[PDB]
């Protein structure tokens, strides 16, 4: 799901 | 003091953070202390013990109790190798009142200065105190530094001039001590200089990391001041900067660039500054939802900055991404230089510290007794 790097990077910015 | 409504919101957001941690962190260790610490700083020492699967690191912590006996604490921690964790008390020393802030001397790491609810700033040499503190609780500092009328938080040792210490106070002043001077016996030393440039509570103070005479101060008068200890004036700084539109709470010099400085404010922004021309604010970092109280540059990456405060968040910034174009979707989360938001705390973050020996490792402490040792996933910064 949110396993791709761009998605993880986006999770990081959302906290 | 608790908001039962806000508490439900915080707890549910935490549960979500917790299950997301394998995505976001290479390491997450959380420890509840009996008392909250208002202060953290990693000691410079590290060792990898023979036949062990962990590295030994050390933290300078404090205690915050209004009722009971306070302590200055050095904690020993296990940091697991990349092939959970443990915290023990290396030493515990009786301390009068809460420890507002505690800082080790760069030249001699076993010398630690502390700020107290009172006006005296204390100095401890932990090699000169019992391995276990006397339950009677009598506080016996090696040095008491006189000069202030009120308490404060700001503390800074000169890393180029051994024994020279700066302190910031609610009394509007910055005090300067040289702890190698004084009399034979010997416990009390008076302020060598007292700087009165500010017209309000001075929140933080910091020596330049390369020039032994330069330091910066930051106050509720919304000003950043740059001082020179050579000059025969203590009432007027070398530079007076209108840094923010609200109280300035913190400042931090870049350890790789002798010219650049960061500043954190109650106006919810971090400001970048260049010492060669202070008329021009280099940059403004926006994203924090409340007062910023602490800012620290990464000791391993020159473009990496971290900030924290009242919004229970710790933000990591990457300067190398400023001005970089984002999609409209990514712009909603914040500016391109926002690398990482740490949502592991459930109350205000009082202080944090970058691990000087393990890149990307941070220790942050909150007002609800939690200390977290964490390192964000390599996938996030390895681009
Ligand atoms: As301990």
């Amino acid at each position: 799901q949110g396993i791709t790097k761009p998605a993880i990077r986006r999770l990081a910015r959302r906290g | 003091f608790e908001d039962t409504v806000e508490e439900r919101v915080i707890n549910e957001e935490y549960k979500i953070w917790k299950k997301n941690t394998p995505f976001l962190y290479d390491l997450v260790m959380t420890h509840a202390l009996q008392w909250p610490s208002l202060t953290v700083q990693w000691l410079p020492e590290v060792t990898k013990p023979e036949g062990k699967d962990y590295a030994l690191h050390w933290l300078v912590l404090g205690t915050h109790t209004s009722d009971e006996q306070n302590h200055l604490v050095v904690a020993r921690v296990h940091i697991p190798n990349d092939d959970t964790g443990k915290i023990e008390c290396e030493i515990k020393i009786n301390h009068e009142g809460e420890v507002n802030r505690a800082r080790y001397m760069p030249q001699n790491p076993h010398i630690i200065a502390t700020k107290t609810p009172s006006s005296d700033v204390l100095v401890f040499d932990y090699t000169k105190h019992p391995a276990k503190p006397d339950p009677s609780g009598e506080c016996n500092p090696d040095l008491r530094l006189r000069g202030h009328q009120k308490e404060g938080y700001g503390l800074s040792w000169n890393s180029n001039l051994s024994g020279h210490l700066l302190s910031a106070s609610d009394d509007h002043t910055v005090c300067l001590w040289d702890i190698n001077a004084g009399p034979k016996e010997g416990k009390i030393v008076d302020a060598k200089a007292i700087f009165t440039g500010h017209s309000a509570v001075v929140e933080d103070v910091a020596w330049h990391l390369l020039h032994e005479s330069l330091f910066g101060s930051v106050a509720d008068d919304q000003k950043l001041m740059i001082w020179d200890t050579r000059s025969n004036t203590t009432s007027k700084p070398s530079h007076l900067v209108d840094a923010h539109t609200a109280e300035v709470n913190c400042l931090s010099f870049n350890p790789y660039s002798e010219f650049i400085l960061a500043t954190g404010s109650a106006d919810k922004t971090v400001a970048l500054w260049d010492l060669r021309n202070l008329k021009l604010k280099l940059h403004t970092f926006e994203s924090h939802k409340d007062e910023i109280f602490q800012v620290h540059w990464s000791p391993h990456n020159e473009t990496i900055l971290a900030s924290s405060g009242t919004d229970r968040r710790l933000n990591v910034w990457d300067l190398s991404k400023i001005g970089e174009e984002q999609s409209a979707e990514d712009a909603e989360d914040g500016p391109p230089e926002l690398l990482f938001i740490h949502g592991g705390h459930t109350a205000k973050i009082s202080d944090f510290s970058w691990n000087p020996n393990e890149p990307w490792v941070i220790c942050s402490v909150s007002e609800d007794n939690i200390m977290q040792i964490w390192q964000m996933a390599e996938n996030i910064y390895n681009d």
